[PDB]
C-alpha cells in the first residue's frame, strides 16, 4: 500500500500515540515481573490493598473517570494510567523509554511513511511529587470525587518538560527529511480547552 | 601514432555527453515502464553503431576534407549537398548548441530550487548567458578552447563511473523493488516508440563526426571498424548500466518530476557531498558545448568553395586566427532558439531534420555502391546493415509527423524549403542584381570585423 | 531543575548555571564535600562544562 500510494503521487501519514501501551505489551509483562531494565518503563508506586479496596497514592483521576491508579497482583504495586485500566502510562522521565519511542519513529519512516500525527501529547509527563489536585468545588467530600471534570488538572497535563520531548521527536524525524522532496510532516492534536 | 586502445578511447569519450543526464526523463515519460525504457537504450544504441559503421565506408572511399557535404555531392548531385549545407547552418548545428546550453542551466539552477521546478525565465536567462560566453571565448582565443577540454572530459567520466559504481553497490544490497514487475504499463505505439527514439538517440549524437580519427590511427582499415564495433557497443552498455543505476535508487513516478535526473540521484545517495553532481555535470555539459562551437567554421569552408554558402562566413580574423563571423552567426541563431522552445520541443525539432539527412546519406551509400560508382572501397560493410539504417530512419522521420504532429515539425520543413528557394534565386540562376547585394555586403562585414579569407 | 539551564542538544541556553552548592556547606566533612561533587557531575548533561 505504501508503494501503491507513492506511485500515484500521494503521501501517507499515520497516527502515532506514544503515551501508553496495553497491559498485554511485552514491556509491561516484564515490568510487573521486575525483569531487567523494564522495571521502570512504567510509573509504579506503593499502595495499601486489603479486601479488594485500594487507597491510591493521591486523588488523581482517570480521563474517563475513576481513580487513576490500579493495583497489580504480580508487582504488589499501583500503576498509573490516564485512560482506562487497560492502558498503563509509559514513564517518559527515564531515558530508556525515550530511546524505545525513538526506534519506533525510525521503524516506520524507513518503510516510506511520510509523517505522523501525534495524539494525547499533553498527557506525556506528570508531576513527580504526586501531590493531590485542587477540587473545583472545594467544599466537596474527598471520597465522592470520581469525575474527571471535578478536579483542576495542573499536575497531569502539560508539565514543564513536555515540550522538549515533542521537540526530540522532531529531531528524530529530521534524519529522514533531508533529501529534497521527502520532508516528513509532523502534526499534533490540539488542546480542547485552550488555544494559546 | 595512435593504437587501437587509443582508437576507441577517443570515440567513447566523444559519444558520452550531456544526453545521458537529460534524456532518461524524456524516454521514460513515453515508455511509462522501467522494462521497455531499458530496451530503448539498447535498440537505439545498436542503431547508432550501424550508423557509424556505414559512415566509415563513405569516410574511406570518398576521402575528402568535407565532413558529410561531400557524401551528398558524390551521390545525388548538388541540390541535397546544398540543402544539407543550408539546414546544418540554420537547423542542425544551432539547435544542437541550444539544447546543450539549455541542459547546462537545468543542472546549475536545480540545486537552488530544491523540491520544485525552477521558473522558465531562470533557465533561459542562464542559457543565454552560456551561449554568449561560450561563443565569445571561442572567438577571442584558440588556446582557451583546448585549454579546458581535457579537464572537462575528466569530470564527464568521473561522474559516469560514480553513478555506475553506486548504482551497482546498491543493487547488491537488494534494492530491486523498481524493476521487479516491469512491462506492466508499457505504452508501445508508433507514437511513443518514435518519440522515445529521438531522445534516446540524442544521447548518441556525435557518431557521425568520427571519421577524422583515421588520419592518426595506426592501421585505419583494419582497426577503425573494430574501434567502432567495440567502442560504441561499449558505450550503450555503459548507458543501460547507468539508466539502471537510476531506477535502483528512485521510482518511475519521481523520475518525471525533475528535469535534472542526476541531481535527484546525488541527493539520495551522496548526501555528505551531494553538490558534486550539479558541479561536475555543469563542467561536462559546458565542455561538450565547446566542442560544437569549434567545428562551426569547418563545414562552411568546404561549402564555401562550391559557392553554396556565402564565402564571408569562412573568413578568419587576423589578430586571432578564429572564425569570428562563423561563430557569432552560429550563436546568434541559437539565441533565437532558446526563446520560443524548451529542451523537449528542440530534441524533436533537432532529431527530425538531422535524421532525414542521416538517411539520405546512407542511401547514397548503397545507391553509389549499387549502380553509379564502381571505385574501390577499402573497408566494405555487409549489405544488410545500410538497408536497416535507412528503413529505420525512414520510420524515424515519418512516424512522428503523422502520429504525433506538432508545430515544431512545421517550422523545420519551412526552413529547408526556404533554402530550396535560395537555391534557384541565388546560385542556380545567378541573377545580375543578385551579385550587387553580395559584393558590398562581404567586405563591409570584413571592414567592420577585420576578418580575412583563410588562404 | 538547574540542569535544564544547560539547554538541549539542539536548543542552546545558558553556558552554565552557577553552582552555588559548595557555598552551602556549613561543616567541613569529607562526605559533605564529596556529595556536592558527584551530585553535580553525574546530573550534568554530556558535553557540558
Ligand atoms: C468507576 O467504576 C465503577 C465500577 O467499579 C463505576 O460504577 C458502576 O457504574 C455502572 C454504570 O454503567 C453501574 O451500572 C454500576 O452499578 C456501578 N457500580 C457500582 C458498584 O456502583 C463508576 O461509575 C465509575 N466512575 C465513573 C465512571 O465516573
Ligand atoms: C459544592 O458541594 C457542596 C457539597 O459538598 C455544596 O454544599 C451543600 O452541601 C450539602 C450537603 O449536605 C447539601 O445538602 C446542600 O444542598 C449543598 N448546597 C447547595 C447545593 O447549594 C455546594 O453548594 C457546592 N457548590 C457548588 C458551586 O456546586
Ligand atoms: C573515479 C572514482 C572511483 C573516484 C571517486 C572515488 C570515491 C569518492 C567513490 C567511489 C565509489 C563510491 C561509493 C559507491 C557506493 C556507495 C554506496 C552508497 O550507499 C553510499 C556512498 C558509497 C559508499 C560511495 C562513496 C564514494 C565512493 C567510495
Ligand atoms: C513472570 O514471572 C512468572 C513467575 O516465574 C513467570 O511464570 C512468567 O512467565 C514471567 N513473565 C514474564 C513476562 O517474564
Ligand atoms: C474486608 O472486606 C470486607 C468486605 O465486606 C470489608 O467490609 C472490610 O472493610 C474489609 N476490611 C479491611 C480491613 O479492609
Ligand atoms: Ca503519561
Amino acid at each position: 500500500l505504501v508503494a501503491a500510494i507513492h506511485d500515484k503521487g500521494l503521501k501517507l501519514i499515520i497516527d502515532f500515540i506514544p503515551n501508553h501501551t496495553s497491559d498485554k505489551h511485552a514491556w509491561f509483562q516484564w515490568s510487573r515481573n521486575r525483569t531487567g531494565k523494564y522495571t521502570d518503563y512504567y510509573i509504579w508506586h506503593d499502595c495499601n490493598y486489603e479486601n479488594g479496596t485500594t487507597i491510591p497514592p493521591n486523588n488523581w483521576l482517570s480521563v474517563y473517570g475513576n481513580s487513576s491508579w490500579h493495583f497489580d497482583e504480580v508487582r504488589k504495586q499501583c500503576y498509573f494510567h490516564q485512560f482506562m485500566k487497560e492502558q498503563p502510562d509509559l514513564n517518559f522521565r527515564n531515558p530508556d523509554v525515550q530511546e524505545e519511542i525513538k526506534e519506533i519513529i525510525q521503524f516506520w519512516l524507513s518503510k516510506g511513511v511520510d509523517g505522523f500525527s501525534f495524539n494525547a501529547l499533553q498527557y506525556l509527563l506528570e508531576a513527580k511529587h504526586l501531590r493531590d489536585e485542587a477540587q473545583v468545588n472545594k467544599t466537596q467530600i474527598p471520597d465522592t470525587v470520581t469525575h474527571y471534570s471535578q478536579l483542576h488538572h495542573d499536575f497531569t497535563t502539560t508539565q514543564v518538560g513536555m515540550h522538549d520531548i515533542v521537540r526530540s521527536f522532531r529531531q528524530t524525524m529530521n534524519q529522514y527529511s533531508r533529501e529534497p522532496g521527502r520532508y516528513r510532516f509532523m502534526g499534533t492534536e490540539a488542546h480542547g480547552e485552550s488555544i494559546t | 601514432e595512435l593504437g587501437l586502445f587509443s582508437g576507441t578511447c577517443i570515440i567513447v569519450g566523444t559519444i558520452i555527453g550531456s544526453g545521458i543526464f537529460i534524456s532518461p526523463k524524456s524516454v521514460l515519460s513515453n515508455m511509462e515502464a522501467v522494462g521497455p525504457c531499458l530496451i530503448i537504450w539498447a535498440m537505439c544504441g545498436v542503431l547508432a553503431t550501424l550508423g557509424a559503421l556505414c559512415f566509415a565506408e563513405l569516410g574511406t572511399m570518398i576521402t575528402k576534407s568535407g565532413g558529410e557535404y561531400p557524401y551528398l555531392m558524390e551521390a545525388f548531385g548538388p541540390i541535397p549537398a546544398y540543402l544539407f549545407s543550408w539546414s546544418s547552418l540554420f537547423v542542425i548545428k544551432p539547435s544542437s548548441f541550444a539544447i546543450i546550453c539549455l541542459s547546462f542551466s537545468e543542472y546549475v539552477c536545480a540545486p537552488f530550487y530544491s523540491g520544485c521546478s525552477p521558473p522558465q525565465v531562470v533557465i533561459k536567462t542562464l542559457a543565454a548567458a552560456a551561449i554568449l560566453l561560450i561563443s565569445t571565448v571561442n572567438a577571442l582565443s584558440v588556446r582557451l578552447g583546448s585549454y579546458v577540454q581535457n579537464v572537462f572530459t575528466a569530470a564527464k567520466m568521473v561522474i559516469v563511473v560514480i553513478i555506475i559504481i553506486s548504482g551497482l553497490v546498491l543493487l547488491a544490497q537488494g534494492n530491486t523493488r523498481n524493476f521487479e514487475n516491469s512491462f506492466e504499463g508499457a505504452s508501445l505505439s508508433v507514437g511513443s516508440i518514435s518519440l522515445a527514439l529521438y531522445n534516446g538517440l540524442w544521447a548518441y549524437d556525435g557518431w557521425n563526426q568520427l571519421n577524422y580519427i583515421t588520419e592518426e590511427l595506426r592501421n585505419p582499415f583494419r582497426n577503425l571498424p573494430l574501434a567502432i564495433i567495440i567502442g560504441i557497443p561499449l558505450v550503450t552498455g555503459c548507458y543501460i548500466l547507468m539508466n539502471v543505476s537510476y531506477f535502483t535508487v528512485m521510482t518511475a513516478t519521481e523520475l518525471l518530476q525533475s528535469q535534472a535526473v542526476a541531481v535527484t540521484f546525488g541527493d539520495r545517495v551522496l548526501y555528505p557531498a551531494s553538490w558534486i553532481v550539479p558541479l561536475f555535470v555543469a563542467f561536462s555539459t559546458i565542455g561538450a558545448a565547446n566542442g560544437s562551437c569549434f567545428t562551426a567554421g569547418r563545414l562552411v569552408f568546404v561549402a564555401g568553395r562550391e559557392g553554396h554558402m556565402l564565402k564571408v562566413l569562412s573568413y578568419i580574423s587576423v589578430k586571432r586566427l578564429t572564425p569570428a563571423p562563423a561563430i557569432m552567426f552560429h550563436s546568434m541563431i541559437a539565441i533565437i532558439y532558446i526563446i520560443p522552445g524548451d529542451i523537449n520541443s528542440l530534441v524533436n525539432y533537432f532529431s527530425f531534420a538531422a535524421w532525414l539527412f542521416y538517411g539520405l546519406t546512407i542511401t547514397g551509400l548503397i545507391v553509389m555502391r549499387f549502380t553509379r560508382k564502381e571505385l574501390k572501397r577499402p573497408i566494405k560493410v555487409p549489405i544488410f546493415i545500410p538497408i536497416l539504417v535507412t528503413l529505420l530512419s525512414v520510420f524515424l522521420v515519418l512516424a512522428p509527423i503523422i502520429s504525433a504532429p506538432a508545430w515544431e515539425y512545421l517550422y523545420c520543413v519551412l526552413f529547408m524549403l526556404s533554402g530550396l528557394v535560395f537555391y534557384f534565386l541565388f546560385v542556380h540562376y545567378k541573377f545580375g542584381w543578385a551579385q550587387k547585394i553580395s559584393k558590398p555586403l562581404t567586405m563591409h562585414l570584413q571592414m567592420l570585423m577585420e576578418v580575412v579569407p583563410p588562404e | 531543575e538547574t540542569m535544564v539551564y544547560y539547554g538541549l542538544p539542539f536548543i542552546q541556553e545558558a553556558d552554565f548555571p552557577f553552582n552555588s552548592y559548595l557555598s552551602k556547606l556549613d561543616k567541613p566533612s569529607g562526605n559533605s564535600v564529596s556529595e556536592v561533587i558527584t551530585s553535580w557531575l553525574e546530573n550534568m548533561p554530556e558535553g557540558k562544562w
